[PDB]
């Protein structure tokens, strides 16, 4: 896990609760195993609701020099709570299309050179990204470790 | 859950002790609300809450102070009925007892007839006994008497 998420930021849950102040060493396989008040038992109400992100957490966006998202820019992608940036190596243009119809932009794209201006040098996490035909969103596409 | 008034001169007022079967043991203020605090003024038939008083301020209890938390509809009739939260333990001092002030607070009784049931009304406030006024005493106020 890279982040617990508290105050129902995630969303709202309508379900009963279930447990209340677990307290886990954390090597345990089982959620049921940490320690609790009692199962079923429980003083909280439903706006207050626990949620998590776990490591391989993946989200794509296009970063530019104007705003943070755009439909035109470097590709961006999100793993283990760091942005990483994708290699131009046997780039397809099946796999350009996917990646603009993921973020809404358009249904097909192009790829454009370089800009003059870079934020951050970030580093790349994934090379070799091959879509094939069907996948709308980019991680069924196989690529390299 | 037998509930009772200690410490308190006023017929109807005093510090809360609530009896879980056979221990007498005093309630800590963060686990009383308004609508307990309603229940128990209709159960010791005392009517209606008028105020609640934390800080031992009618009497520092004694014995122990149980942690369980009332969590009150308002309209059970009494304490029993009423859904309660357990907490963990040690939660609360002897210093945060909770009091309650209910409506009926006036004492009238008959002396000096032959029957109980027939004599002159005497009621006490102020610390003192004494014989309420015939003028504007009427049989309405005789049947309820
Ligand atoms: C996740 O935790 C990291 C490290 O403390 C923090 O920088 C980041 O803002 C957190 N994210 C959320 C959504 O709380
Ligand atoms: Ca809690
Ligand atoms: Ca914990």
């Amino acid at each position: 896990a890279i982040n617990a998420t508290g105050s129902a930021h995630f969303g709202e849950g309508t379900g009963p609760i279930w447990l209340d102040e677990m307290k886990c060493n954390g090597k345990e396989s089982r959620i049921w195993q940490c320690h609790s008040h009692g199962w079923g038992q429980q003083n909280c109400r439903h706006k207050e609701d626990a949620g998590v992100i776990c490591s391989e957490f993946m989200s794509l966006r296009l970063t530019s020099e104007a705003s943070r998202e755009a439909c035109a820019g470097r590709l961006e992608v999100f793993y283990n709570g760091a942005w990483g940036t994708v290699g131009k190596s046997s780039m397809s243009e099946t796999t350009v299309g996917v990646v603009c119809r993921q973020l809404g932009c358009a249904d097909k794209g192009k790829i454009n050179p370089a800009s003059l201006d870079k934020a951050m040098s970030i580093p790349m996490w994934v090379d070799n990204v091959q879509c094939p035909k069907g996948p709308d969103t980019l991680w069924q596409c196989p690529s390299s470790p | 859950r037998e509930p009772r008034l200690v410490g308190g001169d006023i017929p109807c007022s005093g510090r809360v002790e609530v009896k879980h079967g056979d221990t007498w043991g005093s309630i800590c203020d963060s686990d009383f609300s308004l609508e307990a605090a309603s229940v128990l003024c209709r159960e010791l038939q005392c009517g209606t809450v008028v105020s609640i008083l934390g800080g031992a301020h009618f009497g520092e209890g004694n014995g122990q102070i149980w942690a369980e938390e009332f969590q009150c509809e308002g309209h059970e009739s009494h304490l029993s009925l009423c859904p309660v939260a357990p907490r963990p333990e040690g939660t609360c001092s002897h210093s945060r007892d909770v009091g309650v002030v209910c409506s009926r607070y006036t004492e009238i009784r008959l002396v000096n007839g032959k029957t109980p049931c027939e004599g002159r009304v005497e009621l006490k406030t102020l610390g003192a006994w004494g014989s309420l006024c015939n003028s504007h005493w009427d049989i309405e106020d005789a049947h309820v008497l």
